């Protein structure tokens, strides 16, 4: 399991893989890990099937209430807040979820980070998972904020590669998800062997 | 003292086709070094294009199938339609979650025809994600058999081989194949199988025998 | 595991089931478990099986070194009073659970053999995980001094429902009988359960697997 | 685990925390905020179990906005310290109970400035400089070794700026930037943003 | 598990039950739980198996080599220190309720009592075993001091049938052992 | 109940050609004291369905109570519908599962034999609420002891008599006394036909003993 | 667990007149690798190899102790080793440490040194044989390669077919497994040559 | 500690020890163990004490206000199932051996008994108490049924006379009870 | 020994004019079941000194042999010299703190009671080898019951006789049948003087129950 | 704790330890040296229970100097790798066990440059570049993403550079010096002593 986002000047960036072991086990190699909340949020799996799941189809339910009520979109600051003051309620009885909130606000670009443990956070660059802190390495060496789109691509392409190359629980398709001022947009799903093909030389 | 759960074991399989879902199970039911029965079907007829199995600690299997069947009459007597499948698989993801915190220990496999009239396997845990898939083994023989579906439905890991659609008589020998191939090493495997055949003109079950021990 | 003992009018009568499990996989489907003794001295071994194998060739070796020194057909009673001492010197710690069988001069003579250290001498035992069928058919049907194939037939009848109870094995129940003068040991004695034909055909083909280094290593 | 310092002067208070949010191998957020400010006089910092730090600044400072358009002030800073002590106490000992550690800064027209100090066991203290953490028993001798009530502002920077190249020489964790607060009879002055390189 | 011995005038009288069982399932119906060591003195066992077997064959094996340094018949006080000596020294380990009786030709007919601690006495009378607490309620009501050895034969022979009938892990079938001056006698009743 | 006082042990019952003859023997032990040696273990239900059951025998007297009065329920109702003992299965397996989902589970395990309106039942629930059907039951440790005699002779013989049902029985609780440590020579049979539901007196066992006079 | 502390898989597979044994190539820390070339199958004399799994630190101990024993008897007997004396030397040398265990699974694969008949056999932590006709498998996955060698195993092979047998298992069984992957090394041997060969693995 | 009720044709006996220990320690040395709840029904009590005495407390509450309120006098199965009720439904904190005797009209003398778990049975004879197993040993060995009152007092005499002898917790002094269709006769015996 | 097996009880005594007078009773009580109610547990060692003791009985068995032996071997030196009772007592206390040093304690509860060269001496010897002398010693419950009388008397009268010592036992060991829980009415008096060692039959107590007629 | 780092070259491979040697809260010693020089081209390094480490390179560098001087020329890299894990698995199975984590950095003639890995649990590994720690974590991401096995000494020590400037950006600990060796066919060449100013 190993997920990434990070904003730049053309939007956010998430990227994540898609297997899903059980202990030693290998359970599937296309868990499609990135829950498409709405056509304007992108919401993760982060530890945890059924919390991530559940708590973000709570989650978008509540969104589409909100908008329904007042006729316009829901920030994302508002979502996450909702998000941790549903997930609080259950502290200790063992919750596990690190999930991630991308989307596009009146502000633009809106990137936080919510807990089960309940750490709400603001900034630019998060990952999580098990193999998280190969891809915090390689992206922090290319990490910009004055990137280009497909430099973005290559970046978030190449952390992922990388991540599964080294972590044990990570690996299968390479999703890839481009958030942008009106809608997010799926841009590609690559296999780990195709990139070890292109990019192993 | 007393434990709540007890590993009753079973192996459901499920193969989403072009135009169908074939279900099948085991009718071994064991405890420990016993052997309570040999006929008790996993397999369950819901409407006529959705069949559910259900692994694992059997009294939560029979309380969970006796609840769905009572919230497929209340949809059907509130809304003067049958469901989905997909909304049965919401559904039960649903209620596996709202006993999260007194789980059921119960594999699920649920197989069926979509809106288009087309094969939709979803799977399941113990906890209440799912996922469309293509084919899944639960219960205790599952590592005895996903390689060998990823070997033969996926065409994994092979060179030069074309991708043919899966027909129904290959499908049935497959499935044929690796319960036999999976019964001979499963301590938690054997007696009977119930194969069910989800078409668009109804629902096929068939009984194959196996080894005795 | 399911072995059991009988002593019919003239000598001994042993079964087995030959699934060695690993675990919760079926790891083995043909394990002799009847081990050598002596010419006429046989034994079983149930429970952890290396420990069973060790102490069954150790106690062999024992009785074959006394025998050549002797110069004589050993006894069933110094290979109990060996095994009793051995397992009561570890404590219990080494699970053997077996049972002994033989002839001497005085006859036929069976122990069963629990690994504390406690024996007796029985006209039938069973031992094992799935003892308690072949148990249920020698209760029920037990006479004494009963003849050659009726005492097969008995024990057979056991072990196969020991089989068709749980943790049995698909094994061809193995035999050996152990006379005054004749001793016979029957692997395939009566296979009930044929492996299912193939349906088809997983066979690959030469090629459909990407290869990255090769060596060849000629020889003589 | 990681540090804010609250030095108490003759007619302000320096307050100066972190900017770390890391978890448990990487430091996530090397910007982090853990200033709250509660009314135009009235600060408040906090450290603790990290869920419950922004659920306590929820309830306090909405609880003291609040207040502000109830009657038509400011509180005091003491009064506004013991209803966070009270419900703190009152808090502890239920099923829920919260675990951070906090300290108040704030600013009277008639009393002037005043610190306090809080615990995970709800204990109000009236004291001259406090801190938490770790390099709190590193730095507070340092701070009482040159430390004079009767001190000037430039002073105070000064000692923290020795403070500070003390905390970066025999301390385990990072710490790169801390920012800096100020009360003095206007309000609250943001000072400038406090790093050090180091080698 | 249930093991009784009585002395009388000429001799003494010991009985045991057999059904050596493990937790609740019988492993063994009928058994040998009184044991020869010599050909005037028995002992009969209770607790675990391996203990009191390893036991008696050591036992056996001084016992049997003293008497024949001594070349005359062993005394029955003899092997009573002897088992009080080896109960005591692993109680740590083991667990006896190893219990003497024999004729003697110095002293007669005598009963030793050793339970699972590891003391010894001379007693007229004993019991043994879990399923013993029974009969040792009325062992001080039926008996008579001075009993010849049918009434021996016939008190213990009821107080066996009752402790096999009543306790669970009691029961199987009833051996005898007189011993006595003229001979060794050993009989199988069931009633 | 989480520890069970006074346990009973293994049940047996198995159906023939138009009927289910259930036999339990009458033991009440406490630990190993067999302290209640006349206890009755078989509950003759109102003219199909009948009852047997092991595990803590006070619990068994509970749901007889329960259980007595839903039948004079129903029969007071005067509709003439009855309970079927498929519908008795259905009722106990959930009662059960909603004893032990609130951590109070009942400990039995339970036995229910019946036949109604042609067709033999014979049905089984746990304490954990397994439940299912079987042409032979067999609970305890005659799941592990006389089950294999039951399951030789039926697939020996797929169809029965009353009579080599009854002698089978019978076998197989001289076996039970034989070699269970909490059994006990005294048990009665109890048998459902169309005739009606029958408990016969409290037989015993014939046993022998002649490998004892081997060493 | 302990044994799936640094992972591994060893497959070892009779054929007609040859046999086949394979394994993978990781070497890490319970989820962080390292490498991508550890050795885990063994020359021991002639036309057998062996094979190890489990802790590593086991596997190069056994190993140099049994490369130690097995010279001390190939120099005091000039004939090379049968491959039952191996197993039993291995079984001895296993039960030696009854109470002390090494945590390794060996598995012996070998040709006759008189004639062409193959061998395979596999041992447990305490040094319990086991011979049988069709595949041994030790390591971590057991249940993924007992179903693939169940499902393809053919009585009398020809030496391509058995490689691309153990080849279509291996890679199934090792793609499905998680601890245990990043590579395939696999030993094909008869009586004329040795052959060599590494196969195109998914290194995720 | 051990107590023990045997009915007779016209009525039923009952019997008890006294001695209340408290570990090793008596800490009160005679004691009501039978206590009366109607004129004409007893109930003895064993393990724990307080428990004991509040459920036989609120059954004499429920008991006498439900037999005015029927203006009959009442049964000695009701009260069976009174503290049936009482024990099984909270079990899991409660020690009771609870035994209920007592003459009847209608069904005259009879004797229940409700152990430590719950369940409800009648008897001819009863036992009760941690020291009642000995006795409980030959109480089916001295026991003939159809004896007389003077049979059934000698009876219990014995009785608790080698209960009282053996245990150690039992001991003190023998309380005695004699209930039939004439009157309530209790008598107290030492030494 | 790590768990005592087989206990017995409360053991008493006090000195007095030229003699020190000691009683323990007669029973060898296993949990609470009194399983040998005929034992001695009092050593009249050779002439002087004397012994008894608590706890373990095979333990005081083991001590019985040992310092029989002992005592046997300076009787066949020769020499006209003995053991004093105070030598006994540091042999038995060194005995039992290197005992306990090896953490495998002797579990009992000891009293050496002695008269040499015209003085008494009455010692103690704990399990934890605790030891002191006393003009009265109670071990087991008797130090909680029967000391305070003990110690009455003595602050009332510092000195005794041998009568009324033997009375002040008797008292004191009809008390602890009384109230003690691992007690029994046979008990036997042993008593030194110059004139040798004297051990007393089995003797009985005088009860009263009077407070039974009462509600 | 910390972490070494050993990268290896065509004809050299480049070591690089820190200085640090604190205890639990305070940084007590800020210029360690972890660096064992075993002879004149090869190199030893260690990481673990610090009371262990001394012992170790007691042992091991004095019986290889013992050897050294015994026959008449310079252990192989290998052996030497052979030898401490071999003693490290020797003393594992007893009451005393060693907790500590090495890697070694030989040369030879022949073999030319050869870098060991070793781990608390006995294991050899032939390592381009191995690691311990969380710095494992992180300098391993970006040394896998930047590798070339020909690749010369100045890039290596750019590319060393480059990851320390990564290291000192997300990591919780101090880590604010690390010295760098390298060996070549000469011998072992100290390189500058390698710290930053951070902000």
């Amino acid at each position: 399991t190993t997920t990434l986002a990070f904003k730049f000047r053309h939007g956010v960036i998430v990227a994540a893989d898609s297997r899903a072991t059980a202990g030693a086990y290998i359970a599937s190699q296309t868990v499609k890990k990135v829950i498409e909340i709405n056509p304007y949020l992108l919401g993760t799996m982060a530890g945890g099937a059924a919390d991530c799941s559940f708590w973000e189809r709570l989650l978008a339910r509540q969104c589409r209430i909100y908008e329904l009520r007042n006729k316009e979109r829901i920030s994302v600051a508002a979502a996450s807040k909702l998000l941790a003051n549903m997930v609080y309620q259950y502290k200790g009885m063992g919750l596990s979820m690190g999930t991630m909130i991308c989307g596009w606000d009146k502000r633009g670009p809106g990137l936080y980070y919510v807990d089960s443990e309940g750490n709400r956070i603001s900034g630019a660059t998060f990952s999580v998972g098990s193999g998280s802190v190969y891809a915090y390495g390689v992206m922090d060496r290319g990490y910009s904020y004055d990137l280009e789109v497909e430099q973005a691509y290559d970046l978030a392409r190449r952390a992922i590669y990388q991540a599964t190359y080294r972590d044990a629980y990570s690996g299968g398709a390479v999703n890839l998800y481009h958030v942008r001022e009106d809608g997010w947009i799926r841009v590609s799903s690559d296999n780990v062997a195709d990139l070890h093909e292109k990019y192993s030389g | 003292r007393f434990s709540p759960y007890v590993f009753n074991g079973g192996t459901i399989l499920a193969i989403a086709g072009e135009d169908f879902a074939i279900v099948a199970s085991d009718t071994r039911l064991s405890e420990g070094f016993s052997i309570h029965t040999r006929d008790s079907p996993k397999c369950y007829k819901l409407t006529d294009k959705t069949v559910i199995g259900c692994s694992g600690f059997h009294g939560d299997c029979l309380t969970l199938t006796k609840i769905i069947e009572a919230r497929l009459k209340m949809y059907k007597h509130s809304n003067n339609k049958a469901m989905t499948t997909g909304a049965i698989a919401a559904m039960l993801s649903t209620i596996l979650y709202s006993r999260r915190f007194f789980p059921y220990y119960v594999y699920n496999i649920i197989g069926g025809l979509d809106e288009e009239g087309k094969g939709a396997v979803y799977s399941f845990d113990p906890v209440g994600s799912y996922q469309r898939d293509s084919f899944k083994a639960g219960g205790s023989a599952s590592a005895m058999l996903q390689p060998l579906l990823d070997n033969q439905v996926g065409f994994k890991n092979m060179q030069n081989v074309e991708h043919v659609p899966l027909s129904l008589d290959r499908a049935m020998r497959l499935v044929k194949d690796v319960f036999i191939s999976a019964a001979e090493r499963d301590v938690y495997t054997g007696d009977a199988l119930r194969i069910c055949i989800v078409t668009k003109e109804g629902i096929r079950e068939e009984t194959v025998s196996l080894r005795k021990d | 595991t399911t072995i059991a003992g009988v002593v019919y009018k003239d000598g001994i009568v042993l079964g087995a089931d030959t699934r060695a499990t690993e675990g919760m996989v079926v790891a083995d489907k043909n394990c002799s478990k009847i081990h050598f003794i002596s010419p006429n001295i046989y034994c079983c071994g149930a429970g952890t099986a290396a420990d069973t194998d060790m102490t069954t060739q150790l106690i062999s070796s024992n009785l074959e070194l006394h025998s050549l020194s002797t110069g004589r057909l050993p006894r069933v009673v110094t290979a109990n009073r060996m095994l009793k001492q051995m397992l009561f010197r570890y404590q219990g710690y080494i699970g053997a659970a077996l049972v002994l069988g033989g002839v001497d001069v005085t006859g036929p003579h069976l122990y069963s053999i629990y690994p504390h250290g406690s024996t007796d001498k029985l006209p039938y035992v069973t031992m094992g995980s799935g003892s308690l069928a072949a148990m249920a058919v020698f209760e029920d049907k037990f006479r004494p001094d009963m003849e050659e194939e009726e005492a097969k037939n008995l024990v057979s009848e056991a072990i196969a429902a020991g089989i068709f109870n749980d943790l049995g094995s698909g094994s061809n129940i193995d035999l050996c009988v152990i006379s005054k003068n004749k001793l016979d040991f029957l692997r395939p004695y009566t296979v009930p359960n044929k492996k299912g034909t193939r349906l088809g055909r997983y066979r690959c083909e030469k090629g459909t697997t990407a290869v990255l280094t090769e060596k060849i290593t000629p020889l003589e | 685990m990681e540090y804010l310092i609250g030095i108490q002067g003759p007619d302000y208070v320096l307050v100066a925390s972190d900017r770390v949010a890391a978890s448990n191998i990487v430091q996530m957020k090397d910007d982090h905020d853990k200033m709250f400010k509660m009314s135009e006089k009235i600060l408040l910092l906090c450290v603790g179990e990290a869920g419950d730090t922004v659920q306590f600044a929820e309830y306090i400072q909405k609880n003291v906005q609040l207040y502000k358009m109830r009657n038509g002030y400011e509180l005091s800073p003491t009064a506004a310290a013991n209803f966070t002590r009270r419900n703190l106490a009152d808090c502890l000992r239920s099923r829920t109970p919260y675990h951070v550690n906090l300290l108040l800064a704030g600013y009277d027209e008639h009393e002037g400035p005043a610190l306090y100090y809080m615990d995970y066991l709800a204990a109000l203290a009236k004291a001259p400089f406090a801190a938490h953490g770790y390099g709190a028993f590193l730095t507070l001798s340092i701070l009482d070794r040159y430390y004079t009530p009767t001190i000037s502002r430039e002073r105070a920077v000064e000692l923290l700026r020795k403070c500070l190249e003390e905390l970066q020489k025999r301390f385990i964790l990072n710490l790169p930037t801390f920012s800096v607060r100020i009360i003095d009879k206007n309000g609250i002055h943001d000072l400038d943003n406090i790093s050090f390189p180091k080698q | 598990t249930t093991i009784m011995a009585v002395q009388f005038d000429g001799g003494v009288v010991l009985g045991a039950d057999s059904r050596t069982t493990t937790g609740s399932y019988i492993a063994n119906r009928v058994t040998d739980k009184l044991t020869p060591i010599h050909d005037r003195i028995f002992c009969c066992r209770s607790g675990s198996a391996a203990d009191t077997q390893a036991v008696a064959d050591a036992v056996t094996y001084q016992l049997g080599f003293h008497s024949i340094e001594l070349n005359e018949p062993p005394l029955v006080h003899t092997a009573a220190s002897l088992f009080k000596e080896m109960c005591y020294r692993y109680r740590e380990d083991l667990m006896a309720g190893i219990i003497i009786a024999g004729w003697d030709p110095q002293e007669g007919g005598q009963v030793y009592s050793v339970p699972m601690g590891g003391m010894m006495v001379r007693q007229s009378f004993a019991i043994g075993g879990s399923g013993s607490s029974y009969i040792y309620g009325y062992v001080d009501a039926t008996y008579r001091e001075g009993m010849t050895k049918e009434e021996c034969l016939q008190f213990t022979a009821n107080a066996l049938a009752l402790a096999m009938e009543r306790d669970g892990s009691s029961g199987g079938v009833i051996r005898l052992a007189a011993i006595a001056e003229s001979g060794v006698e050993r009989q199988v009743l069931l009633g | 109940t989480q520890n069970p006082m006074v346990t009973g042990t293994s049940v047996l019952g198995v159906k023939f050609e138009g009927g289910v003859v259930i036999a339990a023997d009458m033991l009440g032990s406490y630990g190993s004291l067999a302290r209640f040696r006349n206890i009755s273990r078989i509950m003759r239900v109102n003219n199909s369905t009948m009852l047997g059951a092991s595990g803590d025998y006070a619990d068994f007297q509970y749901l007889k109570q329960v259980l007595g009065q839903m039948v004079i329920d129903e029969e007071l109702l005067g509709d003439g519908h009855s309970y079927s003992p498929r519908a008795i299965h259905s009722w106990l397996t959930r009662a059960m599962y909603s004893r032990r989902s609130k951590m109070n589970p009942l400990w039995n395990t339970m036995v229910i034999g019946g036949y109604a309106d042609g067709e033999s039942f014979l049905g089984y629930v746990d304490m954990l609420g397994v439940a299912y059907e079987a042409p032979s039951l067999a609970t305890g440790y005659g799941a592990y002891l006389a089950q294999p005699l039951l399951r030789e002779v039926l697939e020996k013989q797929p169809v029965l008599s009353q009579t080599e049902a009854r002698d089978l029985v019978e076998r197989c609780m001289r076996v039970l006394y034989y070699r269970d440590a909490r059994s006990y020579n005294r048990f009665q049979i109890a048998t459902v036909t169309e005739k009606g539901v029958e408990i016969e007196g409290p037989l015993s066992t014939e046993t022998n003993w002649d490998i004892a006079h081997m060493i | 667990s302990i044994m799936s502390y640094n992972g591994g898989a060893v497959m070892a597979m009779k054929g007609k007149n040859c046999v086949a044994i394979a394994a993978d190539r990781r070497f890490g820390i319970q989820a962080q690798m390292v490498t991508t070339d550890f050795q885990k199958i063994f020359p021991m004399g002639d036309r057998l190899y062996i094979g190890l799994a489990g802790l590593a630190t086991d596997v190069q101990t056994v190993a140099q102790r049994l490369k130690f024993r097995l010279n001390l008897y190939e120099l005091k007997e000039g004939r090379q080793i049968k491959p039952y004396t191996l197993m039993s030397m291995v079984a001895n040398l296993l039960y030696e440490k009854r109470f002390g265990p090494y945590y390794t699974e060996p598995v012996i694969a070998g040709l006759d040194p008189k004639t062409f008949k193959p061998f395979i056999c596999s041992l447990d932590l305490i040094g319990c044989p086991m011979v049988t006709d069709d595949f041994v498998v030790s390591g971590t996955c057991a249940e993924q390669m007992y179903g693939m060698c169940e499902s393809l195993w053919e009585p009398n092979m020809d030496p391509d077919h058995l490689f691309e047998t153990i080849s279509q298992a291996m890679l199934n069984a090792v793609d499905r497994d998680a601890v245990s992957g990043m590579g395939v090394i696999v030993h094909i041997i008869e009586k004329d040559k040795i052959t060599t060969r590494t196969l195109k693995a998914r290194m995720d």
